């Protein structure tokens, strides 16, 4: 998740006018990657409220 | 120095020996000019001035002794663009101020 | 190295370039190039009325400036 | 007095240099080449395939439409490669590659020569000449012979 | 994180008067890297003081 913004600053370093076109190309992983951390997440969250 | 201007003469034909120049920006200044330009939206402020984005970020990625060689090096191209102009200029005009002479 | 020692960049290339004038054949190439490496200008500086040699920068490109 | 009678040109605006575009298409078929020596060009505007430099950093190879880039050439030999297969090589001293996006490249140099005006026998005696000179405990002859050294050693494994 | 401060140390390092423009996203990779964190130590304190 941290290497996402990671490589987006610096290729807004090498081009900055790219920034607005890459912000849109930067978020949607930014989201599937911290998404698994949600599913690796709920599993806990679901393992012991239901579980008897 | 702060800003160099390098003045010469110009052959266009060998009835047209006129005047020329060169400004070149001081090495700290050019860079902090590129910084600046680096950022912002790339747009031209003077007809017939050539975009240089790309090139001023390539250059950005440019290490330091580099791009002070990119600087003496072009600046040293323009010094000797203005001698040869010159000289051209003065083996030009010399035949005018010769056969005006005869 | 040869950056350290005080010499410049400018003063590296034509260094490389009056050595690859040397070894390069003889011919109408070399006989017009070898004007591109051959050192015989110099400087000067008005005195009052007469003429004097600022030497502050040799020609020459084994020197270092100072 | 008169209102500055002179106007000198600015004269930069003497040459046609590109628009380097973000590039709105695709990308052309082959390099438009010129490389320039210190003042004069041997090469303007020709089309090539391909092109192979050597760098400080090592050694480079170009393409059409690569990647925007600047950078210093290292003392030593340029090889280039038409369309039609046949290659030209250029013994160099120093200078500045300027590739482009858009695929152009602007080499500009201080020397460019033909391997076909250079003997191996006449470098022969130069490479000791630099040897001695670098065994020559001296500031000012030591570093003269690692850079006859440095622009030999290249010509000597490319004749080789 | 330190890939984070990392990328805004080398984009300042490439582009000096982009670092402001960059902060934001800077922050957000921060904050969202230590987001997880703060969950995964969530859990461990959430296992004992609770579970008999």
């Amino acid at each position: 998740v941290a290497m996402c913004f990671s490589s987006y600053m610096l290729a807004a370093a090498r081009q900055p006018n790219m920034s607005a076109k890459l912000l849109p190309y930067c978020i949607l992983g930014f989201a599937l990657s911290e998404a698994l951390a949600l599913f690796t997440l709920l599993i806990a969250l679901l393992e012991l409220f239901v579980f008897s | 120095w702060d800003r160099a201007q390098i003045v010469y003469n110009r052959y266009h034909g060998a009835a047209s020996q006129k005047l020329a120049i060169f400004n070149l920006p001081k090495f700290e200044d050019w860079k902090q000019k590129l910084e600046e330009d680096s950022a912002g939206d790339g747009k031209i402020e003077e007809d017939g001035l050539l975009q240089s984005l790309p090139m001023k970020t390539a250059l950005g990625e440019l290490e330091e002794t580099a791009v002070e060689d990119f600087y003496n090096f072009h600046s040293c191209l323009a010094v000797l663009n203005a001698v040869s102009e010159n000289e051209l200029s003065e083996y030009a005009a010399r035949i005018v101020a010769v056969e005006n002479q005869l | 190295s040869w950056r350290d020692a005080g010499i410049s960049y400018l003063r590296y290339l034509s260094i490389v370039t009056r050595c690859i004038h040397e070894v390069q054949k003889e011919g109408p190439l070399l006989t017009k190039n070898v004007r591109f490496s051959t050192i015989g200008w110099k400087s000067l500086y008005l005195d009052h009325g007469a003429t004097k040699e600022y030497t502050a920068i040799p020609a020459e490109l084994e020197k270092i400036p100072e | 007095q008169d209102p500055r009678k002179f106007f000198p040109d600015n004269g930069f605006r003497f040459f046609d240099g590109p628009e380097d575009s973000f590039g709105d298409g695709n990308i052309p078929a082959q390099i438009i080449l010129t490389l320039t020596r210190q003042d004069e060009f041997i090469l303007k505007q020709e089309p090539v395939a391909a092109i192979t430099i050597r760098t400080n950093e090592g050694e480079m190879g170009v393409l059409a439409g690569h990647e925007y880039t600047v950078q210093q050439l290292a003392p030593g030999i340029l090889e280039v490669e038409y369309e039609g297969g046949k290659k030209d090589q250029y013994v160099i001293s120093g200078g500045f590659a300027h590739v482009n996006d858009t695929g152009v490249v602007d080499i500009n140099t201080v020397e460019a020569v033909p391997l076909e005006e250079i003997d191996h026998e006449k470098l022969a005696k130069a490479l000791e000449e630099a040897r001695a000179k670098s065994q020559s405990p001296d500031e000012a002859v030591r570093i003269q012979g690692e850079i006859a050294l440095e622009i030999f050693e290249p010509l000597e494994a490319a004749l080789h």
